[PDB]
């Protein structure tokens, strides 16, 4: 039954209690209502060094929720650079799209992360995928009104 | 209708959201992403045959009249919750929070907005 009290430590930041279920044999892959994983919910609540130990215990990098988000879709979304590199640099899919459509690069590009923004870019980021709207980042930008990030998309 | 965050964020003001019982906007916008992603046509049925309408995803078992699921606690039919005006969603969505046990009765903004900077949703637009 460790597999529910390790996701409460990753949400909340607990970097010893992580370590001490983890050793006993806890589920690293364990999902709740949401379908979040352990390292869903430590990119969603920026907890960088829980990150790394669910990495190293081998934490699936790619793991979707009951709504087809990656932990680099909510890393990016937040403004978490730190999460979004060492995501990256553990094969996270740059490219992924959820059930809507969404990218890493629209979230990030609609709440006007620029830093995160150019790090995907930098990484290969398709300016051209299309939400099930048939909206790209440079349309969520002009939509937001937001010059700055235009820009940044624009080139 | 699919509205933009700053242009439901607006709009979310105008319907008095930004000073609803502490409920600061950025959590109302957040939460509408997570529940509709920003759709007022969004429709998902439950695996208990009830439906879930609007830019909030209203559950017609309790709160909306849709012939076929008889509470109807908002008063409303869940086909109104689906305009491109939100008045319906908002009303009826001030009377779920407002029971006492208040925002932890929306499951999206529980699992992907409670802790996080809700401020975000709102920040770069001229409100
Ligand atoms: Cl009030």
């Amino acid at each position: 039954d460790l597999g529910k009290k390790l996701l409460e430590a990753a949400r909340a930041g607990q970097d010893d209690e992580v370590r001490i279920l983890m050793a006993n044999g806890a589920d690293v892959n364990a999902n709740d209502e949401y379908g979040s994983t352990p390292l869903h919910l430590a990119a969603l609540m920026g907890h960088l060094e829980i990150v790394e130990v669910l990495l190293k215990n081998g934490a699936d990098v790619n793991a979707e929720d009951t709504v087809g988000d990656t932990p680099l879709h909510l890393a990016a979304s937040l403004g978490h650079l730190e999460i979004v590199e060492v995501l990256l640099k553990n094969g996270a899919d740059v490219n992924a799209q959820d059930f809507v459509g969404a990218t890493p690069l629209h979230l990030a590009a609609n709440l006007g992360h620029l830093e995160i923004v150019e790090v995907l870019l930098k990484h290969g980021a398709d300016v051209n995928a299309q939400d099930k709207f048939g909206k790209t980042a440079f349309d969520i930008s002009i939509d937001n009104g937001n010059e700055d990030l235009a820009e940044i998309l624009q080139k | 209708k699919v509205f933009g965050r700053c242009e439901l964020a607006a709009a979310m003001k105008r319907h008095g959201l930004d000073n609803y019982r502490g409920y600061s906007l950025g959590n109302w916008v957040c939460a509408a992403k997570f529940e509709s992603n920003f759709n007022t046509q969004a429709t998902n049925r439950n695996t208990d045959g009830s439906t879930d309408y609007g830019i909030l995803q209203i559950n017609s078992r309790w709160w909306c009249n849709d012939g076929r699921t008889s509470r109807n606690l908002c008063n409303i039919p869940c086909s109104a919750l689906l305009s491109s005006d939100i008045t319906a969603s908002v009303n009826c969505a001030k009377k779920i929070v407002s029971d006492g046990n208040g925002m932890n009765a929306w499951v999206a903004w529980r699992n992907r907005c409670k802790g996080t900077d809700v401020q975000a949703w709102i920040r770069g637009c001229r409100l």
